[PDB]
């Protein structure tokens, strides 16, 4: 019943080496692979040890307060969700691990504000849309002017395009009267270490 | 060959109740038998994270829970074998999610290194039931037009689209100029709202120098609510 | 002249009148008579290591008992061939490990019941002089405990799928208190805390025995519960509830005579330190009786 703290994400070329921290407890953790659609599975527990089966390339090890979870080699086989827990249980954010089969591609961005007939209908809806990255994962934060906005976002999974890349989606459902009552809105997507913001304005049309 | 059972999906309606059962197979052993093990729920929203919700240790008909779901859930393991209950009421579509069951390793002997490990950590799990909560009746969509813009464009080029809103259920199908219009054409997947309810965009990326002369127009059909919606996208007043 | 080495070991029993018992007739075809002259020779100023975690007889022994596990236990000597001696030690109180200086020449084991139980040893030999606490390394926590009592507390068990034990609340209590007493010695006067077992196997969890074709599965909580340590109801008799499983009326009586404990680690910057019953395996009940012996080749 403690909150345990894991980055998001994290990518790396086949052969390269990945580490995956487990910030809070180091103390009896446990760390669980799911593939996509896959059901969670035990790669690791009491921090460093592994059942029968699990390959030696992964490895456990803590640094006083937090537990961590090396990757050594890189392998296809290895993309997928990684969640730590300890005991009491409560599992951690989750870990996102991505391996590269191709080049790098940063995200297409496309913010829509929102239409005017929908302003008439007393609703508004900032789309935004996102395409062509690599690999398949990104975070998507929105702005009210320069502060961050969590309310009324709705985002999707990314999903595979025809090219092997990727395609989301992100909404932010406002008000008529949030909308017209800001300088502007801001969807900024950042992807492996980059960021593009699109912004929008009620004064433009 | 021991594993946890699970039915697989369960389709209900907002404000029903459900229950959830996880029996064990191939126990030949019979090391279930008297509830040794401390046996768990984990709760999955899609495209979330892992949720521990509570578990039970069969021996005793003492249940435990997490602190979100004390109050909400209802776990327990009654039967000769114990099969592992999780009773769900007054659904809402939070609670949307794949729900798996696990055992707790427990205490247990490692011959191979001879230690007494105290097992904190779950080697068996099962394949997980999806449970889906759903309105008691189908939803047209709301259409509402994307007008063009080059911005992010190609050179020469402009994007506009259709954002289709609150659905149900899926599919709904997008088509632009009656099928005529299909290069550039890009329909993106629906997000499923904390509503319950779908949205989806259908954009298409247009030469700029035609949206003065040439008409624009999304063609919506939602089968199962028999709605269509053919919605002119135009560009706007500057 | 010796050296430590592993050799073949041959079983020999009291093994006689051609009984319908499955455990008996085993001694006839596997076993031999035991031995009329059980001579044992005293070592002039000898002292020599042992190691009972790495003893090779634990193995040919636990062997030999998958044979006939392929009803009552009976004892089992185990002796050499030609070339090969057991040394015996006599330290009293030797934990099983270091060095010995009363070793003695021995051509086989003693009488050995090959009795199967977790958590509890039963009807085996008892610890002369003071309890001892026995480990490859207590420090660490992962590896087993072997409490060797010196003072052995009946345990009655009775089936009128339901089935219960009755031992003397009373007398438990006093030998616990002595176990946690020797327990407070080796680690630095800690609080000594036992507690029942959590969630694991089925072996780990209760005291499990045998019965003349009865598998017992008895609840031990109350038995390692501190409400009776240092009064209560606790005085009288305890009525463990058991369970009967197929992997009128029947009795069985036995000794209490060693407990198999696991400490909790963690628990390390506090004041106390914590036990719970069952711990190892099976290959940990022929320990509790082969650690003072040894083979070594001539
Ligand atoms: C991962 O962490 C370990 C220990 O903190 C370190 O030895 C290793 O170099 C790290 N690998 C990285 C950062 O790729
Ligand atoms: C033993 O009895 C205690 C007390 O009722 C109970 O909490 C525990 O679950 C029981 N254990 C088994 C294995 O039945
Ligand atoms: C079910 O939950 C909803 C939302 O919390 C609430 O409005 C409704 O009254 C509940 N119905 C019950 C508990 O019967
Ligand atoms: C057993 O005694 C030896 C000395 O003969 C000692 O080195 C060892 O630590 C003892 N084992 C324990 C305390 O578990
Ligand atoms: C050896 O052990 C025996 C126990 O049978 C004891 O009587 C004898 O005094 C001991 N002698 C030596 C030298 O250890
Ligand atoms: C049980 O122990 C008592 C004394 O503790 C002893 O007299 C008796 O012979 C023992 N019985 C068996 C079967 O070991
Ligand atoms: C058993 O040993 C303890 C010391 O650990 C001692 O106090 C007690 O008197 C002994 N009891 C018997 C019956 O030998
Ligand atoms: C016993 O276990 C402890 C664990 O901390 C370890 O440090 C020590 O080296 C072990 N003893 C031996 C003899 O290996
Ligand atoms: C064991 O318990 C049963 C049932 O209470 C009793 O009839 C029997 O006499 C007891 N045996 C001994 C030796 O105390
Ligand atoms: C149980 O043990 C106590 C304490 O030694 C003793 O006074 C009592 O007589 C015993 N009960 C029996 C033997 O039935
Ligand atoms: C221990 O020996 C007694 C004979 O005194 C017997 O009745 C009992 O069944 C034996 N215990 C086991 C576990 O075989
Ligand atoms: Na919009």
């Amino acid at each position: 019943q403690s909150a345990l703290t894991q980055p998001a994400s994290v990518s790396g070329s086949p052969g390269q080496s990945i580490n995956i921290s487990c910030a809070g407890r180091s103390d009896r953790v446990s760390w669980y692979q799911q593939r996509p659609n896959g059901v969670p599975k035990l790669l690791m527990f009491d921090v460093y040890r592994r059942p029968s089966g699990v390959s030696d390339r992964f490895s456990g090890s803590h640094s006083g307060d937090t537990a961590f979870l090396t990757i050594s080699g890189l392998q296809t086989e290895d993309e997928a969700d990684y969640y730590c827990t300890s005991h009491p249980y409560a599992f951690g954010a989750g870990t996102k691990v991505n391996v590269l089969r191709q080049p790098k591609a940063n995200p297409t961005v496309t913010l829509f504000p929102p239409s005017s007939e929908e302003l008439q209908a007393n609703k508004a809806t900032l789309v935004c849309l996102i395409s062509d990255f690599y690999p398949g994962a990104v975070t998507v934060a929105w702005k009210a002017d320069s502060s961050p906005v969590k309310a009324g976002v709705e985002t999707t999974t990314p999903s595979k395009q025809s090219n092997n890349k990727y395609a989301a989606s992100s909404y932010l459902s406002l008000t008529p009267e949030q909308w017209k009552s800001h300088k502007s809105y801001s969807c900024q997507v950042t992807h492996e270490g980059s960021t593009v913001e699109k912004t929008v304005a009620p004064t433009e049309c | 060959q021991v594993q946890l059972v699970q039915p697989g999906t369960a389709m209900k309606s907002l404000g029903s109740s459900l229950t959830i059962t996880c029996r064990v197979s191939g126990d030949d052993l019979g090391s279930f038998h008297f509830g040794t093990y401390f046996m768990i729920w984990v709760r999955q929203a899609p495209g979330q994270g892992l949720e521990y919700m509570g578990g039970i240790l069969p021996s005793t008909k003492t249940p435990t829970y997490a602190h979100k779901f004390r109050g909400r859930v209802s776990i327990s393991a009654p039967g000769v074998p114990p099969v592992l209950s999780l009773a769900l009421t007054n659904l809402t579509y939070d609670d949307t999610a794949t729900y798996f069951c696990a055992r707790e390793r427990g205490r247990h002997f490692e011959p191979k290194n001879r230690d007494n490990l105290e097992g904190k950590f779950f080697d068996l799990w099962g394949r997980g039931t999806f449970v889906r909560v759903s309105p008691a009746s189908t939803k047209g969509p709301s259409v509402f037009p994307l007008a063009p813009s080059s911005k992010s464009t190609s050179g020469g080029t402009a994007a506009l689209g259709c954002l289709v809103k609150d659905y149900f259920p899926e599919p709904v199908t997008v088509s632009w100029n009656s099928g005529a219009l299909t290069s550039g054409v890009h329909t993106f997947p629906a997000v499923l709202q904390s509503s319950g309810l779908y949205s989806l965009s259908s954009v298409v990326t247009v030469p700029s120098s035609s949206l003065g002369t040439q008409t624009y127009i999304c063609n919506v059909n939602h089968k199962p609510s028999n709605t269509k919606v053919d919605k002119k996208v135009e560009p706007k007043s500057c | 002249v010796w050296k430590d080495a592993d050799t073949t070991l041959f079983c020999a029993s009291d093994a006689k009148a051609h009984e319908t018992e499955v455990h008996n007739v085993w001694a006839t075809h596997a076993c031999v008579p035991t031995d009329p002259n059980p001579q044992e020779i005293h070592l002039e100023n000898v002292t020599e290591n042992f190691n009972m975690w790495k003893n090779n007889m634990v193995e040919q022994m636990q062997e030999d008992v998958i044979s006939l596990w392929d009803f009552d236990p009976i004892p089992i000597h185990y002796c050499t061939p030609a070339g090969y001696v057991i040394l015996k030690c006599n330290d009293k109180n030797f934990n099983g490990t270091g060095p010995c200086k009363n070793v003695s020449s021995v051509q086989c084991t003693h009488g050995i019941k090959p009795v199967v139980s977790t958590q509890l040893l039963l009807n085996g030999s008892l610890a002369e002089e003071e309890i001892i606490i026995r480990s490859e390394n207590l420090t660490n926590n992962a590896k087993t405990i072997i409490v060797h009592l010196n003072k052995s507390v009946e345990i009655n068990c009775t089936r009128p799928r339901k089935a219960y034990c009755e031992i003397n609340g009373t007398k438990w209590n006093k030998v616990l208190k002595q176990v946690t007493e020797k327990l407070k010695e080796h680690f630095n006067n800690k609080t000594i805390i036992f507690q029942p077992p959590s969630g694991g196997d089925l072996e780990i969890t209760m005291h499990h025995f045998n019965c003349r074709g009865e598998f017992f599965y008895c609840n031990t909580t109350q038995l390692f519960n501190n409400t009776c340590i240092g009064m209560k109801g606790c005085n009288g008799t305890i009525t463990l509830p058991c369970k009967i499983k197929q992997i009128g009326k029947i009795n069985c009586v036995s000794n209490i005579t060693g407990i198999l404990l696991t400490r909790d680690g963690g628990a390390n910057n506090t004041s106390n330190e914590t036990f719970r019953p069952g711990g190892g395996n099976i290959k940990d009940n022929w320990r509790s009786e082969l650690y003072k012996y040894k083979v070594v080749q001539i």
